[PDB]
RNA sequence: UGCCUGGCGGCCGUAGCGCGGUGGUCCCACCUGACCCCAUGCCGAACUCAGAAGUGAAACGCCGUAGCGCCGAUGGUAGUGUGGGGUCUCCCCAUGCGAGAGUAGGGAACUGCCAGGCAU
RNA sequence: UCCUCCUAAAGAGUAACGGAGGAGCACGAAGGUUGGCUAAUCCUGGUCGGACAUCAGGAGGUUAGUGCAAUGGCAUAAGCC
RNA sequence: CCGACUUACCAACCCGAUGCAAACUGCGAAUACCGGAGAAUGUUAUCACGGGAGACACACGGCGGGUGCUAACGUCCGUC
């Protein structure tokens, strides 16, 4: 690679909010924070929510009854 | 090489013993990461690609380089020569940082991420894939953005059907619907 | 009245009608129709001989044009002199040498096809004779 | 990957056979290395040295790298000037004119060849 | 099974086709397997009212050429232009 | 003396495509790493350097197969040089030259030099 | 007035108020050398992006390109940096 | 939105078969042209230089073609 063309790519410690401490090589300069890492997500973890649950029926029997 | 390590050390039994493989060679490797940024609108000002150059050497620490028209074309009042896009290429210890940074950071946190198809690997094992937005990359700072442009990766492997590219993108635990 | 949609060139030399034909053998239909004797059929005579044979067979059947007019022949305009260029493309015309099938016809009856191939011979200008496809 | 390398070759090989001069052809390989003189016509072969022999490869620690490069240079311009070869032409074979075929020239021309 | 007896051409070229085709004749060839190709001279009207069959093409022949049988097949055969007749025919040995 | 491999050739499809197998002692290829010699319009992808942990998967070399390409008869046809003719914007005769297309068929190359490994 | 093809009858050449097209320039780089590279088109996948900009592969093999009109050539490239 | 269908119609690419082209050749003659050797024959019939001209309005017939109506004792090119 050349040498000076290329940003600066160092090391940096990236601190997620579930305690997910990760150590990647970037070019921020300073200690990232992060929010939703790789394993506090959803999707990843596997609890991804749907829309249809059921429909009118249940709705209409738990309102009204006979 | 974190996630090369990884590959060597618990991808490849599972590959083999999934695909019933002889040698070590036949078992699918990433080639190349590709990131793509086709910015159709420098024509009306160069600086418009320019930081475009700039916010996608902040995401890969390698100066991109500037693409130009392969031939003119009138339907988008262009000739050929003009510089209209920019290209990355990573191979090796920076391409491996790059996926495990996209994989760990980038792609949580999408909005309403919801996963990834598994319908792109055109044919060939390799693996395309497009954002619509680049500050899910935290090496970007809100106050100091000037447009949204986007970007399209592609994962270029040794794979030779979709199905394996596929094996390959879960054994490295990739968003898959 | 048949006529290539386009062409390199407006306007051709004349040339010469020697040697045979090359489609002799009926490929497509049944029975056939093949010039005798040499000369030129333009784009009028070959449409006067097909409305004859669909009359004939009362549009039944299916039949083949093999020949296509793509030579275009020129005249030059009424009282003019000589030279002063070449004249202008008139009419289409397709040479024909003798052995050359005009028309294949399948579907039809013998003896309905040898009148409706002679209602288009009494039509063309050239010498034609009745011809059915044969096995190699 | 072979065959762009012929390409290149192609032109230089062209020439040199058009001139009708002897020619040094090297081959560059990981491994090993070749190198040997050819006669204008293509089709006979003078001398030749490399490292896989072993009468040269029982002095040198690795057979890719300069100093082999060097040896088989040596090798060839001795086995040469015994024959009586002075006036040859070089031939790169498509590989770039830089380390290990640089060596290799500089050492015949030490051991007297000229090109 | 069709039988036809053929001669054998002395001559070749054009002038000797068209010679033997004015009289009332046919040059034909006969070639495969292993054997030199046998040049023969057949009968025109003899074959004309025979290759009228559908079976001239698709049985065997049984060709008699100074007083021997030889079993051909019909492989290729040329006709005239515009006429009703034949200039020559190419038979297979089998 | 044979088998295999590398380089330089001879001829340029009967020499090339495609399908199925085989090859790692050596050679070769894939391959490891890179501050350095050297380079990428960015990137050891290519070039180049330092090496041999591993693999013959890919490429490469070899084997057989006629799904293609290719070569190609004999005879016949068209054409044509010369001399004669006819019903002459086209043909015929006498004597020489003799196609192209197509058919039968052939065909999964041959060979020279210099080197390396194994048997002799 | 000059250039390309045919007519031009397989050496050259060969006419008409014959049939089809061009020129009266340009470049200090669009020249020389060295080093390296091979497309037109189509298919698949991918954010704005659409039949067609850019990016990955695959098919294809000069069907592209030549500073210009046409012809003859160009892979050792005469084409592209 | 997305579309489910068939339908008096037309039709791209490719494949199979049939043709045509002076400005189309993956094919390719006969003749003609260049050069060499050889026997025979021809009043050197060959070339170079010098002196002197004449002529540059051709026609017809055969073969090979263009323009004409595949008309002209019509016109324009090649050979005899
Ligand atoms: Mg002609
Ligand atoms: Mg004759
Ligand atoms: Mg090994
Ligand atoms: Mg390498
Ligand atoms: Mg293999
Ligand atoms: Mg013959
Ligand atoms: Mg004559
Ligand atoms: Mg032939
Ligand atoms: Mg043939
Ligand atoms: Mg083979
Ligand atoms: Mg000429
Ligand atoms: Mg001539
Ligand atoms: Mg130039
Ligand atoms: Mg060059
Ligand atoms: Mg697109
Ligand atoms: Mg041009
Ligand atoms: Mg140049
Ligand atoms: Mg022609
Ligand atoms: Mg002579
Ligand atoms: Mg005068
Ligand atoms: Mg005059
Ligand atoms: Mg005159
Ligand atoms: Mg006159
Ligand atoms: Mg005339
Ligand atoms: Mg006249
Ligand atoms: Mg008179
Ligand atoms: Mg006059
Ligand atoms: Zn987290």
């Amino acid at each position: 690679m050349k040498k000076d063309i290329h940003p600066k790519y160092e090391e940096i410690t990236a601190s997620c909010s579930c305690g997910n401490v990760m150590k990647i090589r970037s070019t921020v300069g300073h200690d990232l924070n992060l929010d939703v890492c790789s394993k506090c997500h959803p999707f990843f973890t596997g609890k991804q929510r749907d829309v249809a649950t059921g429909g009118r029926v249940d709705r209409f029997n738990k309102r009204f009854n006979i | 090489a974190k996630l090369h390590d990884y590959y060597k050390d618990e991808v490849v039994k599972k590959l083999m013993t999934e695909f019933n493989y002889n040698s070590v060679m036949q078992v699918p490797r990433v080639e190349k990461i590709t990131l793509n940024m086709g910015v159709g609108e420098a024509i009306a000002d160069k600086k418009l690609l320019d930081n475009a150059a700039a916010d996608l050497a902040a995401i890969s620490g390698q100066k991109p380089l500037i693409t130009k028209a392969r031939k003119s074309v009138a339907g988008f009042k262009i000739r050929q020569g003009y510089p209209i896009g920019c290209k990355v290429t990573l191979r090796g210890e920076r391409m491996w940082e790059f996926f495990e940074r996209l994989i760990t950071i980038a792609v949580p946190r999408i909005r309403d991420f919801r996963g990834l198809s598994a319908k792109s690997f055109d044919g060939r094992g390799n693996y395309s894939m497009g954002v619509r937005e680049q500050i899910i990359f935290p090496e970007i700072d809100y106050d100091k953005v000037d447009r949204v442009r986007g970007l399209d990766i592609t994962i270029t492997t040794t794979a030779k059907s979709d199905e394996e590219g596929r094996a390959l993108l879960a054994a490295f635990d990739f968003p898959f619907r | 009245m048949l006529q290539p949609k386009r062409t390199k060139f407006r306007k051709m030399h004349k040339g010469r009608n020697r040697g045979l034909a090359q489609g002799t053998d009926v490929s497509f239909g049944s029975f056939g129709l093949k010039a005798v004797g040499r000369g030129r059929l333009t784009a009028r005579q070959i449409e006067a001989a097909r409305r004859a044979m669909t009359r004939a067979v009362k549009r039944q059947g299916k039949i083949w044009i093999r020949v296509f007019p793509d030579k275009p022949i020129t005249e030059k305009p009424l009282a003019v002199r000589m030279g002063k260029g070449k004249g202008n493309v008139e009419y289409w015309v397709a040479l024909i040498q003798p052995g050359k099938v005009l028309y294949e016809m399948d579907g039809v009856p013998e003896e309905l096809a040898r009148e409706a191939f002679k209602l288009a011979a009494a039509k063309l200008p050239i010498k034609t004779t009745f011809v059915t496809k044969t096995v190699m | 990957k072979k065959s762009a390398r012929i390409r290149r070759a192609t032109r230089a090989r062209r020439k040199l056979q058009e001139l009708g001069a002897t020619r040094l052809v090297v081959h560059r390989t990981p491994r090993h290395i070749y190198a040997q003189v050819i006669a204008p016509n293509g089709s006979e072969v003078l001398v030749a040295a490399s490292t896989v022999e072993k009468a040269i490869a029982e002095q040198l620690k690795y057979t890719g790298n300069k100093d082999a490069a060097a040896a088989v240079g040596k090798a060839v311009a001795e086995r040469a000037l015994e024959k009586g070869i002075k006036d040859v032409s070089f031939d790169r074979s498509g590989f770039q004119y830089h380390g290990r075929v640089q060596a290799l020239a500089d050492a015949a021309r030490e051991a007297g060849l000229q090109f | 099974m069709f039988t036809i007896n053929a001669e054998v051409r002395k001559e070749q070229g054009k002038g000797a086709s068209r010679r033997l085709r004015a009289a009332n004749k046919f040059p034909a060839i006969i070639y495969g397997g292993k054997e030199a190709p046998l040049a023969i001279e057949l009968d025109h009207d003899k074959v004309m009212n025979m290759q009228a069959k559908a079976e001239f093409y698709s049985e065997v022949l049984t060709i008699v050429v100074d007083g021997k049988e030889i079993k051909v097949k019909a492989q290729d055969v040329q006709r005239h232009p515009y006429k009703p007749k034949l200039q020559h025919i190419d038979f297979v040995r089998a």
